[PDB]
């Protein structure tokens, strides 16, 4: 069997939240449960061991315990400056090895939407000089994310390997995303109007840029 | 046994049996050879008719023994500066432990009426607890490689016993000699016969 | 305790990669070392332990001959030989520090992972470090930028005005192309009064190819 | 299927704890989970409903949530003056009804042992008048409980329907228990020495009272 764990969690700051890790008979209870936490862009670190002894290096803030099938990691309060996934680990006699949980996102609890701005970048003559043509459009200054970008030639959509990158977090409290599309120069000049659209869960703008200048 | 007492000074060798030198004078056929590791604070209760922590949960002794224990300090082979959890002791058994028998189990022990089948309740405790061996610990918290020997009688004719102190050879002199269980008196002379090789 | 090492170099499928982290400040005769990788979007997996004292290392059920472990006492550093890398190997490598010692199969429930620091990254790759052949990108307030393509591996750094401009320079995430390429996008914001008058250049540095491409963006003619 | 819960939980005061309720896909997640709590010697009362809005009548102290298969009821700290079981309830499509969990005991975290005292009460002549003979012995002034009382005639124990009552809570921070045994007057006078023993997990005393005065 494989240990499963909540994908995410919704807890407002200032109040305690807990994470549950459902298991099996031979994995939880008869074997100790360890909770791993990892910083983004850094190395992981153990949070609690043996479910009753706290490691040295952390103040008396967290709590972990096990109760039958599931093990509970009590998080007394939450700070908005630190959001860290928690891993669930145990041991099984039949598998004879370490098996790990999925991990859970923790988020704070609302802000109004912003006004997105999208730009279109047609290639220059140098890119067309090598018998190729690619198109890129970028969306920024939108909050929150979870946006989808699709291309449109104002008459019919084209699907020649359309891709969309995942949204990313910037340092000025905003999200950003980009889309790429590579074609042939023969089909590139077949249409004189190219654009891409964004889905801001209620806002949609079209960037009509002609491939002339 | 000659090559027995060159394995560092021991810890305890009180015995209720025979001498090591008359073990060479009396030829045996069956001896038990089993060993285990216990913390040094829990070796003193290894005695016939003794009660203690490890007395009725891992290993027990009967009245008739025919042998004794051998223990010595082991702090350079099983002691680590970090942790050493390879050895563990069991102290939770439902009933009496019979003398000279082994038992291995992994099911969780229930101390009362709590139904446990893999869960660790407040009345159900795991019957296997590990040790910890560090150089920070003193003499009373160090592993001792306790090995015990027990002799058996009336199972077979004697087939195992040590050296019989073979001597040199003399010729052309009236001296006493003995052979392979064929004892006699005579003069040893080189032969010219042709013995079959059996 | 420290686990300072070097970053792992990209290796083709059906080849070998080496990841090893330095051990210092303690004797390497009591702590069994573990290897594990951080799979994205899911859990982690284990294959076995490494004992520097005796030849008693075992293997997991799903990892029979995938990993081969060799020991060394002069340098006190474990050595890696991975075979037949696949598409599921796209994960970072961290050498797990485990306290205590355990050999038999009923003593591993008591220990916990101790130290994590400065892990490496080993993932299979079809595309390989290739020299970039990037071309300037024409622009459309007004915005302009240059796009990087035909390059491997991630990442690359784009600097504008010889590093004198740092406002608005954000590295857009790339995408997993079918041919194995990537595309890092960096954009800057200029007023609409200056679009083809002031010269704007971007510098992209590529580490394993040792090439520096200085391209000047121009409007499309 | 039947919803299950851990039989008891142990959480010291001063830090948050939580109770997990393992279930199934058709009972948890797609259906709301309700948490019932009942006072000893009183009526039950709902704690949380629909897993994200709180009822009126309770201060902002507790927390409840559901996460996939299991639901966690976060308890921000614990007071020693109130220890109340929590029930887990859900709804299932196959059985088309309400199914309830086992319930979990909550307790605070130690006190030293005490000296128990046991008394023996032989019956008078009025009880032997009724062609019957019963014996009762009572154990009190012991802390904690979980005691077992067995009868002994100083030569061989007797099993004629031996019963032992459960320990109870008094108002002076002490526990008490009692045992009963009813026999025939012919076997009652067959032995001239009766006693009962108690098991205080380390302490055992004998009350030797002769059946003469």
């Amino acid at each position: 069997p494989v240990l499963t764990q909540p994908p995410s969690a919704s807890g407002p700051p200032g109040q305690s939240v807990s994470i549950s890790c459902s298991g099996s008979r031979s994995n939880i209870g008869t074997n100790f449960v360890y909770w791993y936490q990892q910083l983004p862009g850094a190395a992981p670190k153990l949070l609690i061991y043996k479910n009753d002894q706290r490691p040295s290096g952390v103040p008396e803030r967290f709590f972990g315990s096990k109760s039958g099938t599931s093990a509970s990691l009590a998080i007394s309060g939450l700070r908005s400056e630190d959001e860290v996934d928690y891993y669930c680990a145990a041991w099984d006699d039949s598998l004879s090895g370490h098996v790990f949980g999925a991990g859970t996102k923790v988020t704070v609890l609302g802000q109004p939407k912003a006004a997105p701005s999208v730009t279109l970048f047609p290639p220059s003559s140098e890119e067309l000089q090598a018998n190729k043509a690619t198109l890129v459009c970028l969306i920024s200054d939108f909050y929150p994310g979870a946006v989808t970008v699709a291309w449109k030639a104002d008459s019919s959509p084209v699907k020649a390997g359309v891709e969309t990158t995942t949204p990313s977090k910037q340092s000025n409290n905003k999200y950003a995303a980009s889309s790429y599309l590579s074609l042939t120069p023969e089909q590139w000049k077949s249409h004189r109007s190219y654009s891409c659209q964004v889905t801001h869960e209620g806002s949609t703008v079209e960037k009509t840029v002609a491939p002339t200048e | 046994y000659s090559v027995l007492y060159n394995f560092a000074p021991f810890f305890a060798f009180k015995c209720y049996g025979v001498s090591p030198t008359k073990l060479n004078d009396l030829c045996f056929t069956n001896v038990y050879a089993d060993s285990f590791v216990i913390r040094g604070n829990e070796v003193s209760q290894i005695a016939p008719g003794q009660t203690g922590n490890i007395a009725d949960y891992n290993y027990k002794l009967p009245d008739d023994f025919t042998g004794c224990v051998i223990a010595w300090n082991s702090n350079k082979l099983d002691s680590k500066v970090g942790g050493n959890y390879n050895y563990l002791y069991r102290l939770f058994r439902k009933s009496n432990l019979k003398p000279f028998e082994r038992d291995i189990s992994t099911e969780i022990y229930q101390a009362g009426n709590k139904p446990c089948n893999g869960v660790a309740g407040f009345n159900c405790y795991f019957p296997l607890r590990s040790y910890g061996f560090r150089p920070t610990y003193g003499v009373g918290h160090q592993p001792y490689r306790v090995v015990v020997l027990s002799f058996e009688l009336l199972h077979a004719p004697a087939t195992v016993c040590g050296p019989k102190k073979s001597t040199n050879l003399v010729k052309n002199k009236c001296v006493n000699f003995n052979f392979n269980g064929l004892t006699g008196t005579g003069v040893l002379t080189e032969s010219n016969k042709k013995f079959l090789p059996f | 305790v420290q686990l300072v090492q070097s970053g792992a170099e990209v290796k083709k499928p059906g080849a070998s990669v080496k990841v090893s982290c330095k051990a210092s400040g303690y004797i390497f005769s009591d702590y069994n070392i573990h290897w594990v990788r951080q799979a994205p979007g899911q859990g982690l997996e284990w294959m076995g332990w490494i004992s520097p004292d005796s030849d008693d290392t075992n293997y997991a059920q799903s990892f029979q001959g995938r990993v081969t472990m060799t020991r060394d006492t002069s340098i006190t550093t474990v050595y890696m030989e991975l075979s037949s890398l696949r598409s599921d190997d796209t994960a970072v490598y961290f050498c797990a520090r485990s306290v205590g010692y355990c050999s038999l199969n009923s003593c591993q429930r008591w220990m916990w992972f101790d130290t994590w620091g400065q892990g490496a990254l080993v993932t299979v790759s079809s595309a390989s470090t290739k020299g970039p052949s990037v071309f300037p990108l024409a622009p459309s307030t007004a915005a302009l930028g240059c796009l990087v393509k035909d390059y491997f591996p991630e990442p690359v750094t784009v600097s504008w005005n010889s590093g004198a401009l740092t406002s608005g320079v954000h590295t857009f995430p790339a995408v997993l192309q079918s041919s194995g390429l990537y595309s890092l996008s960096s954009v800057v914001t200029v007023p609409s009064s200056s679009l083809g008058t002031q010269t704007y250049i971007c510098n992209v540095n590529h580490k394993p190819s040792n090439t520096k491409v200085d391209k000047k963006v121009e409007p499309k003619s």
